[PDB]
């Protein structure tokens, strides 16, 4: 006997690891650790330079903690992990996936301590997170330096001391390193799973994809029992409506609408950032050197890659090519190649050469177009730089954007403009600080805005909603409510708060199969009998007609003595009382008082007569 | 009950299924052989426009010719929607064969190409297994199955009835073939297309050693091997083992193939790619598929008698022209190889001619004098002997269904139920052209059963009691559905009856109160024990759902005993009162 | 009170009592009582006492309580039953016989994580003895493969069927039921699973189903001479893993078995790639293999004549491989002596090179053949002799010692 109840480990406002919990489902939704925290300690680069070995010394003898402007550790990133300790992986099914992006964390809960059951999500999300996965190890494990870092996560006494922005966060379980093994012997277990399927885990519960229109894949997973709404949400988007927009045909009378990714920047504007960025890439390639735009993997960079392939009939001329370097881009091409089942009904999908999201990135590939899916002796060819060029990373510190950074560090001269506002601006600089550069930092990002989330709930009309964060409050650096609207009462979620909002009652399954039964008549309610042995077999308790009912009624004295008189009786004397009535039957003396909700029947040692005048009083009301 | 009324039984299914009220056309199809007789579909079993579901199978026109032609006359803006893989190869394939067929003055065909363009583009497409929304209360959800790189089954279920329509399933496949899904759902109605009953489908790779073997010995001898097939079917195979062949010898044979659209033919192969296996996924940087060597020529006017050369013509049985007036040098010629990687019916010409006709004319009066070695293997790729077994013994049906069988085979092909009717015995009743047959369903009604029964699960498990479940929550149907055991009466408005039946026994006995009620202590706790009474300090005895008192006494020989009992327990009373019945035993 | 409440204190009876105590007198029987004593209504704490009365074996003699429990509700606790049926096996307990007739509602359950172990359960207690029962021999391995036929339904009750199978084929494998099994058509065993599971899904049931074939054919020694074909014709399949795992089972099967054709079917996987550390195993394995005819020999001759001129980077595997196959069979090459290096018989001209890489392999074939050839130096040419009598002094790790009248000792 227990309820719903989301335990959530995380405080990440982006991603999410709720586990929305049922009374026999234990369902979980996506698990995500922190991938913007691994940025304080130093870039993992190859061929370590001179300007980034020697600088300032620890802070009381610790040789451990460099300081050059601010704090970094010389050593592994050493990656974040959520808590995940008040659960056990040992009583868990299933675990949810996103939008490519929730499975950094997927091989640490895997082969680590439990979760010996199945999973179930679609083929473009897994295959970019394979790639994802692929590309972050191979920038891990290249100049794979040992851990100089386990000194100062315990004694925490001391750890207040430092500088701020460090001791912000704790240190709970971090594992730094994948070791090629989980990563690639968990990815054996993921079912075909397409939108709107009919999987029925557990035999009771259903599980319906939504495929909201955000990038390849933004699914919607929506967890629903014979009668519960209970709606978990990603990414959406509904402006581009290129990968098959997001519809509102299904999630009308949901539940606990679980909303996790947010825009977090409504003051930029999309159309007005991508033309500034195209002015700003133009005035940087009209004079200066080369460009460079460290952004993600295949994904979200494909409209970008779009705006500056179209950008051509501009004032910008010829003789810009586009580099891209990354060690799974030639997989990341085809399989944006491969995959165009997955866009819009008609205004993408046209299968006649004009898919309009891949297509068009291999049809300007003839003119200039040198993909070069490697930095190793590729480049020998010409060197003059008069392009940009494009490195998938995880983050600012793995992969090599720090080597070219490095490389032609002299400002005026180059762009470090971003594409991704999931970082910070002193700290995401904080080594490469003592520079000149122009630091922009436009936010391509489109996920539910906050004029896109209200005209949502308006037009959901939903009830009980659930905040995914303590960002009811207004933000710091700004002057705005920017909150969301509840009528009943905003809820608070927090690092290890199991709030319980759910109450499914066993509502209505009643395992229905091959009912066939009397009815009987009344106003509005025609009741009729049951039958006994259900034989449940798997979450369905399949009660066949095959092989005690209460009482309930007045029992009228005019037409119990009617009936006495056409039955064969007679002698039958009747009086009153205050509030009653009193039978005598002159046969067995039988004496019988009928009250208001009350019958009580007298008589001497007979066996037929008493079961006849059972059977005669029992007829006279319905049974339940 | 489902009507699941056929229109065919050897060629050109078009069968439709009612049910629920629904009238659903699957896979209209039409005859490739007739003349004015049989060119389109057999519509004279209806007149209107109102159709349930309107499901194509696969790519060819030998499941699916007429929704895409007689469109005009019947046309539905409704369940005319298709699967997405449908939508490219199906325009090219109709647009050769009007260009090959109803090009040469035909009978009846699509004259206007307007009515053709609105027919496939109002048509919407379905991703892989997703629930397109129907009128009401009803689905379709599409699984996977490599047959043509882009079939699949469709499961229509209205209102817990479930039709699985297959298209030429098959298993074994290759690499230019995937592997049939089929969820595990457990229909009721299985209408399968069953092509290969009693003929054992052997395994693949001494298959394409034959094959082999037989094309080295055809070229040994200088002859022109002309292989036949389909436009874009089961020739992909064809080509790329012949490829890896050439490429495995090295040789410099000419290897020509038809051009048929070639131009959009590696374009709609390699850009959707999704109906195919993992083979060609995981390497797809390579080019496995597409983008071939040593096979770049046209067989259409190059292809001379001179020396020995491999061609390829776009026919199934030499339709028109393809296989027919371009392969018409090649056949008198002793040394002279045409393989047939297909298996039509016994109604065309080439099938015709290489069944028994060794001598017979190609139009009207042509040439019969024909010697070769024409020999067709088995690469059809439809349903093999092994994979209906495995389907009828892996899915469990209630009544299977053959469609899509020959005129003579189907003799043999219910002979193959036969074998069924040791493992998957029901109601296999393989119906004929225009041949109804209807199925007795079960009811599967709707009910709401509250939180109660759940209580109902506390005494099954861990108990020993049998044939007492849920014996209580009677049925309260309404306006809505909702039963409950005790709520009943709080809806209802009005409390539990006060019932008491109550009798005044006597005894015959001259001792004292106490001592008769020592006595019916003693004796209730002999008869029965798993009921358990108290005594009361006055000096009389109460079941737990019984009570016995004394009344008041007089001839003081006879002593007056009241009892009373609450009807929640009557009949146990009723036992209670029998024993006071078999008289008073002799031992005090 | 609470449904994971009762699952905790399981686990940390569990925690406290079967990974200290692991002893006897209320420390391992006592909690089991207790915990199988705690039952629940709906899914409470059965999935955590049964593996809670996994890890407690009460003595060498508690199957009556999972017995009637394999017919359980719900689906999920059937996978804990049979995890702790399996601990209880591990440990010895004396499993009973009967268990296999239960396993029999096992094998339709409709469900996936239940056939995956139900595969592995047969297979146990088909190993476990074959009496008190025909009589347990050959007849679970019809059930496994019957159970291994529906690899496309799932992906993993694929691989774990072919690797019980593996050691469940260490049972008496009559040939009735063994010889059926590589055909399609059935000649009690009617089904497949060995011509239709290779070719049907991912290679990771692939990879069991080959280990699975070298595992029955190590301890059996016939099958070999009607699975070798199929062990060659499975090349051609563009996977990395397919092709090292086919010379592995190859390598551990090279033992009575022959080869007329069958090899350029297997020696082409050099010339599609580089495949730099499948090399080596390549050439392990076309030296411990037999040749029927010399044709087989020339062909394996001259492509490693070819792969050391295109890849002259491993010339001592190819030495090393080429002194392996003039040592198992010397007859073989008789009859090509004069064939592979140039010789005329009344010129005796054209000599070749001294330090050519391309003859000193075809030099120390023919020495290495040399060693039981009756009459070897009849064919020879006059700089033989001296090469043999340099590469003899030079290096004895290759060129073996022989009976040559021009030499001495
Ligand atoms: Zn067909
Ligand atoms: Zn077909």
């Amino acid at each position: 006997c227990l309820s719903g109840h989301p335990t959530l480990p995380c405080n990440v406002l982006k991603f999410k690891s709720t586990t929305i919990m049922l009374d026999c489902g234990l369902d979980m939704t996506s698990t995500l650790n922190f991938l913007p925290l691994p940025l304080v300690q130093s870039p993992r680069l190859s061929n370590l330079p001179g300007w980034s070995l020697k600088d300032g010394n620890a802070f009381l003898d610790k040789e451990l903690k460099e300081c050059s402007g601010h704090v970094f550790v010389d050593s592994v990133p050493e990656f974040c992990l959520p808590e995940t300790e008040l659960i056990d992986l040992s009583t868990v099914d299933v675990i949810l996936i996103s939008n490519y992006h929730c499975m950094m964390a997927l091989p640490y809960i895997t082969e680590h301590t439990g979760f010996t059951g199945t999973v179930y999500a679609t083929e473009p999300t897994v295959q970019i997170g394979r790639l994802l996965m692929e590309e972050l190890v191979n920038f891990i494990e290249r100049v794979p330096k040992a851990q100089s870092a386990s000194l100062w996560k315990n004694k925490d006494i001391q750890r207040l001391l430092p500088s701020p922005l460090k001791d912000a966060v704790e240190v709970s379980t971090w594992r730094r390193c994948y070791t090629m093994q989980e990563v690639n012997s968990a990815l054996s277990k993921i079912q075909l799973v397409g939108y709107s399927q009919k999987i029925e885990l557990f035999g009771a519960v259903q599980v319906t994809p939504l495929s909201s229109g955000y990038a390849l894949g933004s699914s919607n997973w929506i967890i629903q029992s014979h009668y519960e709404k209970v709606s978990y949400v990603s990414g959406s988007s509904l402006l581009t409506t290129h990968p098959q927009p997001m519809d509102q045909a299904s999630l009308k009378n949901s539940d606990v609408l679980v909303l996790t990714g947010l825009t977090q920047i409504p003051t930029a504007n999309p159309d007005g950032m991508v033309g500034e960025f195209c002015s700003n890439l133009a005035l940087t390639v009209r004079n200066g050197g080369n460009v460079l735009v460290p952004c993600y993997p295949s994904g979200v960079i494909y409209d970008l890659l779009e705006c500056l392939y179209q950008y051509i009939d501009s004032a910008g001329l010829s003789s810009v090519p586009l580099y891209f370097i990354s060690p799974v881009a030639n997989s990341s091409l085809e399989f944006s190649q491969i995959f165009a089942e997955w866009l819009c009904h008609n205004k993408q999908s046209k299968v006649y050469l004009p898919e309009p999201p891949f297509p068009h990135a291999e049809l300007i590939q003839t003119n200039k177009l040198k993909h070069y899916p490697s930095i190793h002796g590729d480049f020998s060819n010409d060197f003059r730089q008069p392009c940009v060029v494009f490195t998938g990373h995880p983050s600012l510190r793995f992969g090599d954007v720090v080597h070219f950074m490095e490389l032609w560090g002299k400002s005026s001269l180059n762009t470090v403009i971003f594409t991704e506002p999931d970082f910070s601006y002193l700290e995401a600089l904080a080594p490469y600080q003592p520079l000149a550069m122009k630091c922009i930092y436009c936010p391509i990002d489109t996920r539910l805005n906050f004029i896109q989330v209200s005209k949502l709930l308006k037009e959901v009309q939903p009830l009980h909603v659930v905040c995914p964060e303590q960002y009811t409050q207004p933000p710091p650096a700004q002057s705005h409510r920017m909150d969301l609207m509840i009528d009943c009462q905003p809820p608070a979620m927090s690092y290890r708060r199991a709030e319980v909002l759910a109450l499914p009652f066993k509502r209505r399954y009643e395992k229905i199969e091959i009912m066939p039964e009397l009815a009987d008549s009344l106003v509005p309610m025609e009741i009729k009998p049951g039958i006994s042995l259900a034989t449940v077999s798997a979450v369905l308790h399949t009660k066949d007609n095959k092989h005690k009912p209460l009482l309930s009624g007045s029992i009228p004295v005019e037409q119990f003595v009617q009936t006495l008189e056409k039955h064969g009786f007679s002698d039958i004397k009747v009086e009153d009382t205050a509030k009653g009535h009193i039978v005598l039957l002159q046969e067995a003396e039988t004496l019988i008082q009928i009250e208001e909700d009350s019958t009580h029947i007298i008589c001497d040692n007979d066996e037929m007569l008493r079961v006849r005048l059972r059977d005669l009083v029992l007829k006279f009301l319905q049974k339940f | 009950a489902g009507q699941d009324v056929g229109r065919s039984c050897i060629l050109v299914s078009i069968a439709g299924k009612n049910v629920m009220l629904d009238c659903g056309m699957h896979m209209g199809f039409n005859d490739d052989r007739r003349f004015p007789d049989f060119s389109y579909i057999t519509q004279n079993g209806r007149l209107t426009d109102f159709l349930d579901c309107v499901i194509i199978s696969h790519f060819h026109l030998d499941h699916c010719g007429a929704l895409p032609y007689f469109s005009e006359m019947v046309g539905y803006d409704g369940p005319i929607y298709m699967t997405h893989p449908t939508q490219a190869i199906c325009p090219i394939l109709l647009e050769d064969y009007r260009k090959i067929a109803v090009d040469k003055k035909g009978e009846a065909n699509f004259f206007t190409s307007q009515m053709i363009k609105d027919c496939m583009k109002k048509v919407v497409a379905v991703h892989l297994h997703q629930t397109v929304q129907v009128d009401d209360e009803l689905e379709i959800k599409a699984y996977y199955a490599g047959h043509v790189l882009g079939a699949a089954m469709f499961q229509i279920k209205v209102g817990s009835e479930s039709v699985v329509y297959t298209g030429d399933y098959n298993m074994t496949p290759d690499r230019h073939l995937g592997a049939a899904w089929i969820d595990k759902c457990r229909p009721n109605l299985l209408i399968t297309e069953s092509t290969y009953a009693t003929t054992i489908r052997d395994s693949k790779r001494c298959r394409e050693r034959d094959f082999l073997k037989k094309v080295h010995e055809t070229v040994e001898r200088g002859g022109k091997v002309l292989i036949p097939v389909f436009a874009l079917g089961r020739a992909q195979e064809l080509c790329i083992l012949l490829e890896t062949f050439w490429e495995r010898m090295n040789l410099k044979v000419p290897i020509y193939f038809s051009t048929g659209l070639t131009e959009k033919a590696n374009h709609y192969y390699k850009l959707f790619i999704p109906w195919t296996n993992q083979k060609i996924r995981k390497t797809f940087v390579q080019r496995n598929m597409f983008e071939f060597k040593h096979i770049k020529a046209f067989d259409r006017a190059f292809a001379d008698n001179p020396g020995p050369m491999v061609v390829f013509a776009t026919p199934g049985m030499l339709h028109a022209g393809q296989s027919l007036q371009i392969f018409r040098k090649w056949a008198g010629n002793e040394k002279n190889m045409v393989i047939m990687p297909g298996y039509c019916v016994q109604g065309t010409v080439g099938h015709k001619i290489l069944s028994g006709q060794r001598k017979l004319e190609m139009e009207g009066r042509q040439v019969l004098e024909v010697k070769m070695q024409v020999e067709y293997m088995s690469f059809s790729a439809h349903a093999d002997a092994k994979g209906i077994m495995q389907l009828v013994g892996q899915a469990e049906p209630e009544s299977v269904l053959l469609v899509h069988g020959e005129a003579k085979k189907m003799e043999f092909l219910k002979q193959k139920i036969e074998q069924e009717l040791r493992v998957n015995c029901y109601m296999p009743a393989n119906g004929e052209t225009v041949t109804l047959p209807t199925s007795p369903s079960i009811p599967v009604g709707i009910s709401l059963g509250l939180l109660k029964r759940e209580m109902a699960q506390g005494l099954l498990p861990e108990a020993k009691k049998p044939r007492l479940l849920h014996g209580t929550l009677i049925m309260k149907d309404s306006n809505f559905r909702l039963v409950s055991s005790e709520q009943a009466l709080k809806e209802l408005g009005l409390a539990e009856h006060q019932l008491r039946f109550t009798c005044r026994v006597h005894l015959h006995d001259t001792r004292k109160e106490q001592e008769t009620a020592l006595r019916v202590y003693s004796h209730l706790k002999s008869v029965l024990k798993d009921h358990c009474v108290q005594h009361l300090p006055d000096g009389s005895v109460t079941v737990e759902s019984v009570l016995l008192q004394a009344a008041a006494p007089s001839d003081p020989g006879t002593k007056v005993l009241l009892v009373s009992w609450t009807y929640q327990d009557e009949e146990l009373g009723s036992f209670l009162t029998s024993l006071l019945k078999k008289g008073l035993p002799q031992a005090p | 009170k609470s449904h994971q409440v009762l699952a905790q204190l399981l686990d940390t009876l569990l925690a406290i009592g079967t990974k200290l105590p692991e002893n006897q007198a209320i420390q391992m029987r006592l909690v089991d009582v207790a915990c199988k004593h705690l039952t629940d209504t709906s899914h409470g704490v059965r999935n955590k006492c049964l593996q809670l009365l996994g890890n407690l074996g009460s003595l060498e003699k508690v199957q009556k309580i999972i017995g009637d429990y394999f017919s359980d509700q719900d689906p999920r606790v059937r996978t804990a039953a049979i995890k702790a049926m399996l601990q209880l096996h591990e440990r010895g307990l004396k499993l009973h016989q009967t268990i296999y007739n239960q396993a029999c509602k096992l094998l339709s359950d409709d469900y996936e994580q239940v056939r995956s172990a139900a595969v592995q359960l047969i297979w146990v207690v088909s190993q476990l003895y074959p009496e008190s029962i025909m009589v347990s021999d050959g007849s679970w391995v019809v059930r496994v493969q019957a159970a291994k036929l529906l690899g496309s339904m799932e992906q993993v009750s694929s691989h774990f069927l072919e690797q019980t199978l593996d050691k469940k084929l260490m049972s008496d494998l009559r040939r009735k039921r063994t010889a059926h099994e590589r055909a399609k058509e059935l000649y009690s065993g009617a089904c497949g699973a060995f011509v239709h599971g290779l070719e049907d899904e991912m290679y990771e049931v692939r990879i069991a189903a080959v280990e699975a074939l070298c595992m029955l054919a190590q301890s059996s020694p016939s099958f070999a001479e009607k699975c070798l074909d199929f062990l060659v014709d499975m090349f051609n399949d563009e996977i990395e893993e397919v092709r090292l795992q086919s010379i592995h089972t190859m390598r551990k099967i090279s033992n009575n078995i022959t080869l007329r054709e069958d090899q350029l079917d297997t020696v082409l996987a050099v010339l599609e790639d580089s495949s730099r550390d499948i090399r080596e195993a390549l050439h392990e394995l076309l030296c411990c293999t037999n040749v029927s005819t010399k044709e087989g020999i020339h062909l394996a001759l001259v492509e490693l004549l070819k792969n050391l001129t295109k890849y002259p980077t491993d010339r001592d595997s190819i030495w090393k491989c080429l002194k392996f196959l003039g040592s198992r069979h010397p007859t073989l090459v008789l009859p090509l002596v004069p064939e592979l290096l140039s010789t005329h018989p009344f010129f005796d001209t054209a000599e070749p090179d001294m330090d050519d890489p391309a003859y000193i392999a075809v030099l120390v074939l023919i020495f290495n053949a040399a060693k039981t050839c009756p009459t070897m130096p009849a064919l020879f040419s006059d700089h033989t002799f001296r090469h043999y009598a340099y590469l003899r002094d030079s290096l004895s790790h290759l060129v073996p010692a022989l009976r040559l009248p021009g030499r001495k000792l």
